[PDB]
C-alpha cells in the first residue's frame, strides 16, 4: 500500500499516481503544485525538509524518512517515504526527485 | 503507426512528427525528456539512454510515455546518436505506437 510522487527539488509535487486517493484520500490534482511539507505533521516537519535536501545534496542516493502525512479525512497518517534524485544520464542534472511514500 | 522525433543528447525533445504530436495529444519541446516517462519505466529508459550515449545506438522494447489526457501510451522505440565533425550531435528516435495488451506483454519479456 504506497504510491509514487515526483517532486522538484524544493519539494513540491509535480506528478502524483492515483494510488494516493487509496492512501491518503486525495486525488492526484489535490497534491499537485502543493510542497510535500504542506501535508507533514508539525513536529516532523524539521526532519522531512532537511530530508528532502539532503536527498538533493547525495544525487542519486536512496534515502528514507518517516513521517505523519495529513490525510483528506484530516487524520494524521505514519508515513516511509523512500527518495532519491533522477540524473539525467548525459547531463548529470537532477531532473526531479522521486518517492514511493508507504502507509506504515 | 509509425514515427520519429529528434532530441538533444540529455533526450529533450527539439522536434516530433505531427503523427506523434497527435498521438500523445499535444508544447511538446520546452520539456525534459523524462517528464513524461512512467514511473515504473524510468529505470528502463534511463538505462537505455546509456546505451545509446556509449553505444551510438540503443533499444526500447516496451515502456509508457504519459499523453496530454493523462493516459499512457506504449511505446517501442529505436534511438540513434547522429553525429557531426565526429562529434556527437543529436538523437534520432524511431517509435512505434502498442496497444496496451502487447505492451504489457512485452513489459515482462524487457
Amino acid at each position: 500500500t504506497e504510491f509514487i510522487s515526483r517532486h522538484n527539488i524544493e519539494g513540491i509535487f509535480t506528478f502524483v499516481d492515483h494510488r494516493c486517493v487509496a492512501t491518503v484520500g486525495y486525488q492526484p490534482q489535490e497534491l499537485l503544485g502543493k510542497n510535500i511539507v504542506e501535508f507533514c505533521h508539525p513536529e516532523d516537519q524539521q526532519l522531512l525538509r532537511d530530508s528532502f535536501q539532503q536527498v538533493v545534496k547525495l544525487k542519486g542516493q536512496v534515502l528514507s524518512v518517516m513521517f505523519r502525512f495529513r490525510s483528506k479525512t484530516r487524520e494524521w497518517l505514519w508515513m516511509r517515504t523512500s527518495s532519491f534524485t533522477f540524473q539525467n544520464p548525459y547531463s548529470d542534472e537532477i531532473e526531479y526527485i522521486i518517492c514511493t511514500n508507504t502507509n506504515v | 503507426n509509425m514515427f520519429k522525433s529528434k532530441h538533444k543528447l540529455d533526450f529533450s525533445l527539439v522536434s516530433m512528427d505531427q503523427r506523434g504530436k497527435h498521438i500523445l495529444g499535444y508544447e511538446l519541446v520546452n520539456m525534459g525528456g523524462y517528464d513524461l516517462v512512467h514511473y515504473d519505466d524510468l529505470a528502463y529508459v534511463a538505462s537505455a539512454h546509456q546505451e545509446l550515449l556509449k553505444t551510438g545506438a540503443s533499444g526500447m522494447i516496451a515502456y509508457r510515455y504519459q499523453k496530454k489526457d493523462g493516459e499512457w501510451q506504449w511505446l517501442q522505440t529505436s534511438s540513434r546518436l547522429v553525429y557531426k565533425n565526429s562529434k556527437p550531435d543529436f538523437v534520432i528516435c524511431t517509435h512505434r505506437q502498442l496497444m496496451d495488451e502487447e505492451g504489457h506483454d512485452l513489459l515482462g519479456k524487457r
